[PDB]
């Protein structure tokens, strides 16, 4: 089954750091390219990074270009986000998001509301 | 809430299914394609003649 | 609290995955290990139908065998004669966006639908001669992926809402409507009884249903990808599931799990559309690589490829009598193949 | 008579 | 769907009228076309076809190089132009759509008929009356001269009512299909050189003058009929 | 200088010419989808290449076997023949040229009329375009190898390729115009290819009919003249020239497309 | 071959021969997908060109100089977009509109652009890109309190291109601004594609009458790049 255990949350202050981290089970994961999602309260659902399935390929919102660094490990099928110089802005859920289907470039549908290759998320409060 | 109240139920509802084993219904499986290899046109093309798509 | 119920839901997820580990004693390649190999499977075009103006999403054979809808994205539902390439009708359509029709078991019936939600039901057998929009079935808030008949009055639906619905035709209205999907429903498949019915929906689950209960019995959740997919096993007992992860997978209903993945490295696209044979033996499976590989179900082995398509396949029926199967591609062109001996 | 290659090969 | 014939009357022998047939109600450019006639006292005769589209035409010998068919599509009208006309042309004639593709049904509507006054397979109804009580279980027999299965399978004979002052209704196409608003009551088998008309528990609306007809291959022929007198 | 192109070489271009017409043609012909009308002018000009090439071919076959002394017609039933052949590879050259002419129009209207080009250029226009250069082209060979003593036959072949160069290079060079200013669009927001293929239409266009109607000109120029005398000896190079642009056209346009080098695939 | 089925077959080529009279109207008509957020002001688009010239799916039918665009707004579905929008290739572009003063969206709609960009159905399909609200940007960036360079820190090292032909009276921040935003969709636009399909950038405003004229030029700048390449002439 499809399932992302997204981890490594809670609070911390401002200009800390968090290695968000996402246990990747039963899609063969680097197969898929995959991302990092965000939700700040009462906000819509943010990406914030994209990891190609090689790891060679890295994108970011630029709100976090330099604050956060997308990691992956494909053979403990873990997705990484350290977001090492943290600010209250970034207090969210974070979500791991899978793309959607194998090989692709493109990532839809890894912001819709509703969308089933998406952890349950992981709440990072910055103080 | 309430998408995972009715998820639970669900997988009680899906909880109780009386599983057979693998191992039987492969053996079903096989059993109807044996009683229908000789039936199946394309398993075992049909001669010309009795072809409708070329007579 | 959520968390309790998150809990809960992975609890009784434990215990299914252990009952479905607890039946598996063994494999379906164990058991059919012992038997003789299919041979090469080659299949000869027999018919290319042609007159579609653009690329078809779907298509449905009659029980007759002969008769075929296709519906084009042109905005033309087409009804061919396939045993002669006759077209018997051309259907113009409100919306061009056409993404399923079917063909109803009787043939007084067509449906159609797209990326306008409505499912049109379209009246074959028309005093008037011409064919005419019996019924628009409006309420999907989602398009219309995938329709299939029960009966002249019923029509199951499928959408982009996450949603299926079956319908009766003479009110228009939702008799019942099963909602336990997550994702955009993709594909519809009608057991033999048409008591049951699989639907994939782009949350890597199959659902089985109970038509008349209004219930989920079973979710099937071997995929890695969205089910673009679903066709039942002749014996109504399994169904075939293609997904954008390049694999076909079979399922059966009472083992609750997945038996055989049809995959091989060669293939890295998604299984556009999925048809058994009519004993089962061959399951017939439509790639986004512009051609159909035929598995063995029961060995999971390429037994052969209907390579004769340009574009994208996108829609693959196999006759109720087995004596073709039909593919569509985004070519326009529509090919009937069966082999020879 | 000559049938030559073509026509006009040889002015006049 | 309504078919009504207009430009019948008396005329003199040599003499000429344009039939006009109507059409409302249904698809007619869609539609083949007929002109059947029947003598006063006599049973049906094919005339002419024109076909979807007017890209085929074909006539019976008896009106090839004299009678014209034609439509008017855009106004839903059929036009038969007699000309040279005989006292042979004395007749009803009868308006017929036709529709063909697999599994259609050909002459399932007639027009009320048109009556002009002038001043090839044998299909054989070896019995001309049956005297028939109601609820009894009846079979008209028909014969034809070749065997009407063909290749394709269809067996092919049809099978017409006339009742006493209605124009013919299809009830049987192609052997054994039953038209759309046909009892159960009927049904047609054969061989393809021989065929019956089952009738299975008469009622009075089924008295009339029962037409079997062949469309292996034009011109189309009717046999003589059997008249069922209750 | 004489190239003297012997008749084994003349025959060897005008069959392998041959052959890659006829593979043009028949792929257009089984593959449906090559039912389209710049696909039926590429046919179309496939098939005047078959014809130039098959009617030279068998012009060199007959006289070959009279050289061989196989063949005995003489006078009026041998000039016939010459000249019913004559007839054909003029036909076939003139429509040639006009298939030439059209798949310039083509590609222009497809460019400069790009939103209407399905309505303008159509399978109905197409095969009327078609039959009206055939029939045009019978005509006026018919009556150019008729009157081929008269100086107004070879004017008028002369000046219809240069109409017909004249209207392709205007044509190909407004193309690569409307090219070059979409390749300046696609720099600036990004911030020869056209004129290298520009370079093989004209140029084979050019070095391969230009030499025939330069030699027919130079007739009209030089009843007798030595340096065009010179010239004249070459129009058996002149012909093989043209059998080449036979060659060369199915891979300039047929070839050209990657569907029709599936379709030579599949046979 | 019976008389039936002879005309069966008539009846097959009668159709054949109304399929032919669509397939003149189907090649006739060009077919435009029409995308945007909520923010995007895509409604004002297809108000402008429905006024000048449950459902699913919206179709808006208009002509320019006698050519017939049919733009198809997608309606009420739900935002995962992945499998309609499969329906889109071979039409003739896809409108990408954004809203440029929404620049906490304007990454949103980037991703959105890029997904549409690299999707293996939409390979050869050309996006016009309407930048649209260009007046509430020149405000948000005259009245500056949004700093571009807060969601964008690449705009702090940005400058105008010599490229840009800002209209008269505009301020040259609204022009690195907007500009800015276009780079932005063309660094994506130009990552990827063989010259398979293309960018078209505009930058429109509601009160634009011309917005049907800059979808008729960039058709036919597509259709006319398109017919090059085939050409090996581009
Ligand atoms: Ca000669």
């Amino acid at each position: 089954q499809v399932q992302l255990q997204e981890s490594g949350g809670g609070l911390v202050q401002p200009g800390g750091s968090l290695r968000l981290s996402c246990a990747a089970s039963g899609f063969t994961f680097s197969n898929y390219k995959m991302n990092w999602v965000r939700q700040a309260p009462g906000k819509g659902l943010e990406w914030v990074s994209d990891i190609s399935q090689s790891g060679a390929s890295i994108s970011y919102t630029g709100s976090v270009k330099g604050r956060f660094t997308i990691s992956r490990d494909n053979a403990k099928n873990t997705l990484y986000l350290q977001m090492n110089s943290l600010k209250p802005e970034d207090t969210a859920v974070y979500y791991c998001a899978r793309c959607p289907a194998p090989f692709t470039r493109d990532c839809f549908d890894v912001t819709s509301t509703t969308y089933a290759y998406r952890g349950q998320g992981t709440q990072v409060t910055v103080s | 809430i309430a998408q995972a109240r009715k998820l639970v139920e669900q997988l009680k509802m899906e909880a109780n299914i009386d599983r057979i084993k693998v191992s039987k219904a492969a053996a079903d499986l096989m059993a109807y394609c044996e009683a229908h290899a000789k039936e199946d046109p394309l398993l075992t093309p049909v001669p010309a003649s009795e072809n409708p798509f070329r007579e | 609290e959520l968390d309790q119920l998150r809990q809960e839901a992975e609890q009784l997820k434990n215990q299914i995955r252990d009952a479905r580990k607890a039946c598996a004693d063994a494999t379906l390649s164990q058991i059919t290990n012992n038997i003789d190999p299919v041979g090469r499977i080659q299949m000869r075009t027999r018919r290319t139908l042609r007159g579609h103006l653009a690329k078809i999403y779907a298509m449905h054979w009659g029980t007759d065998s002969r008769l075929l809808v296709s519906a084009s994205q042109d905005g033309k539902l087409i009804i061919w004669d396939s045993y002669t390439t006759n077209k018997v009708h051309a259907i113009p359509l409100r919306s061009s966006w056409v993404m399923t029709c079917a063909y109803a078991p009787s043939g007084n019936y067509v449906a159609c639908g797209g990326l306008d939600n409505i499912c049109s039901i379209y009246n074959l057998k028309t005093r008037e001669g011409n064919v005419r929009v019996s019924r628009e079935l409006a309420g999907h808030t989602g398009y219309l992926s995938c329709c299939r008949f029960l009966d002249d009055n019923q029509i199951v639906t499928s959408s982009g809402d996450t949603t299926c619905a079956l319908w009766d035709i003479e009110t228009g209205q939702q008799t019942t409507t099963f909602t336990g999907h997550t994702g955009d429903v993709m594909s519809l498949s009608l057991a033999p009884d048409t008591r049951l019915f699989v639907s994939g929906a782009c949350d890597a689950s199959a659902k089985l249903w109970d038509v008349r209960e209004g219930m989920c019995r079973q979710t099937f959740t071997g995929h890695e990808s969205d089910i673009n997919a679903i066709c039942f096993f002749p014996n109504g007992n399994a169904f075939a599931t293609g997904s954008d992860d390049a694999t076909c997978r079979l399922f059966d209903l009472r083992a609750d799990q997945e038996l055989m993945t049809y995959s091989h490295d060669n293939i890295i696209c998604g299984i556009t559309s999925v048809s058994f044979s009519k004993s089962g033996r061959l399951l017939l499976a439509g790639y986004d690589d512009f051609n159909c590989n035929v598995w063995d179900a029961l060995k999971a082995d390429r037994a052969g490829v209907l390579a004769g398509h340009d574009n994208r396949v996108s829609c693959l029926g196999v006759t109720d009598d087995g004596m073709a199967v039909a593919t569509g591609s985004w070519d326009s062109f529509l090919k009937i193949w069966n082999g020879s001996s | 008579y000559s049938l030559e290659h073509x026509r006009w090969g040889k002015p006049v | 769907v309504q078919l009504v014939e207009s430009g019948g009357g008396l005329v003199q022998p040599g003499g000429s009228r344009k039939l006009s047939c109507s059409a409302s109600g249904f698809a007619f450019s869609s539609f083949g076309m007929h002109w059947v006639r029947q003598a006063p006292e006599k049973g049906l005769e094919w005339v002419a076809y024109i076909s979807s589209g007017s890209g085929t035409i074909y006539y019976a010998d008896t009106v090839k190089g004299r009678f014209t068919i034609s439509r008017d599509d855009p106004k839903n009208t059929l036009f038969l132009q007699m000309t040279s006309l005989r006292s042979e042309d004395t007749a009803m004639y009868y308006c017929v759509r036709s529709i063909y593709y697999y599994g259609s049904s050909p002459f399932d509507f007639w027009g009320q008929g048109t009556t002009l006054t002038v001043s090839d397979i044998v299909m054989t109804q070896a019995t001309s009356s049956v005297p028939v009580t109601p609820g009894e279980s009846v079979s008209i027999s028909c014969r034809s001269s070749k065997s009407l299965l063909h290749s394709n399978g269809n067996t092919y004979l049809y099978w017409f009512l006339q009742r006493p002052g209605q124009s013919p209704q299809l009830l049987i196409y192609r052997m054994s299909n039953l038209a759309s608003g046909v009892p159960d009551r009927f049904s047609g088998s054969g061989s393809g050189t021989a065929f019956t008309l089952t009738i299975s528990r008469l009622e009075a609306e089924d008295v009339g003058v029962y037409y079997c007809m062949q469309h292996l291959e034009y011109p189309l022929t009717f046999g003589a009929g059997t008249k069922l007198e209750l | 200088l004489e190239v003297s192109i012997s008749d084994g070489l003349f025959l060897s271009l005008g069959l392998v010419s041959l052959v890659e017409n006829a593979l043009v043609v028949a792929t257009i012909a089984k593959n449906r989808n090559l039912h389209s009308p710049m696909y039926c002018f590429i046919c179309c000009l496939a098939l005047s290449d078959l014809l130039v090439s098959g009617s030279n071919v068998l012009e060199t076959a007959v006289i070959l076997l009279l050289e061989a002394g196989a063949l005995v017609a003489r006078a009026a039933v041998l000039q016939q023949l010459d000249n019913v052949i004559d007839v054909i590879t003029c036909s076939s050259m003139l429509s040639s040229l006009c298939f030439l002419g059209a798949i310039a129009v083509d590609r222009y209207i497809s460019i400069f009329y790009a939103l209407r080009y399905h309505s303008i250029v159509t399978l109905p226009r197409a095969r009327r375009a078609v039959a009206a250069i055939w029939v045009a082209s019978v005509v006026f060979s018919t009556l150019f190898i008729a009157y081929y003593d008269h100086v107004a036959v070879l004017l008028c072949l002369v000046v219809f390729f240069l109409a017909m160069l004249v209207l392709m290079a205007v044509l190909y060079v407004h193309m690569l115009a409307r090219a070059c200013q979409h390749a300046q669009g696609i720099a600036r927001l990004h911030k020869l290819k056209g004129a290298v293929t520009l370079t093989i239409l004209l140029g084979i266009f050019f070095l391969c009919w230009g030499p025939f109607f330069l030699h027919l000109t130079l007739i009209v120029l030089c009843p007798e003249h030595p340096t065009c005398g010179c010239i004249f000896k070459n129009f058996n190079l002149f012909l093989a020239l043209i059998i080449c642009n036979a060659i060369i056209d199915p891979l300039i346009y047929a070839f050209h497309s990657q569907e029709l080098r599936r379709t030579l695939k599949e046979v | 071959l019976s008389a039936e089925d002879k005309a069966a077959v008539e009846r097959s080529k009668m159709i054949e021969k109304q399929l032919q009279k669509d397939k003149q109207v189907y090649r006739a008509t060009h077919r435009l997908l029409l995308l945007g957020a909520d923010n995007s002001g895509k409604s004002t688009i297809v108000k402008q060109m429905r006024i000048y010239h449950t459902s699913g799916i919206f179709e808006t039918k208009f002509q320019v100089d006698k050519v017939n665009f049919h733009m198809f707004d997608v309606g009420a579905q739900r935002d995962e977009r992945r499998k309609w929008i499969q329906c889109f290739n071979d039409v003739t572009a896809i409108i990408f509109v954004v809203d440029s003063s929404d620049y906490n969206r304007l990454q949103e709609a980037l991703n959105d652009f890029k997904s549409i960009w690299n999707n293996r159905w939409l390979r050869t399909i050309s996006v016009i890109l309407f930048l649209n609200k260009q007046d509430l940007l020149a405000e948000k960036v005259l009245a500056g309190k949004s700093k571009i360079e807060d969601y964008f820190p690449e705009f702090a090292r940005y400058t105008t291109p010599e490229d840009a032909t800002p209209e008269p009276g505009e301020d040259p921040r609204v022009t690195r601004a907007k500009y800015f935003i276009r780079d932005e969709f063309l660094r994506i636009s130009t990552a990827s594609g063989d010259g398979r399909h293309y960018c078209y950038p505009h930058f429109t405003c509601s009160v634009d009458t011309e917005n049907a004229r800059r979808i008729f030029n960039d058709c036919r700048d597509i259709i006319q790049r398109m017919h090059l390449r085939q050409y090996e002439l581009l």
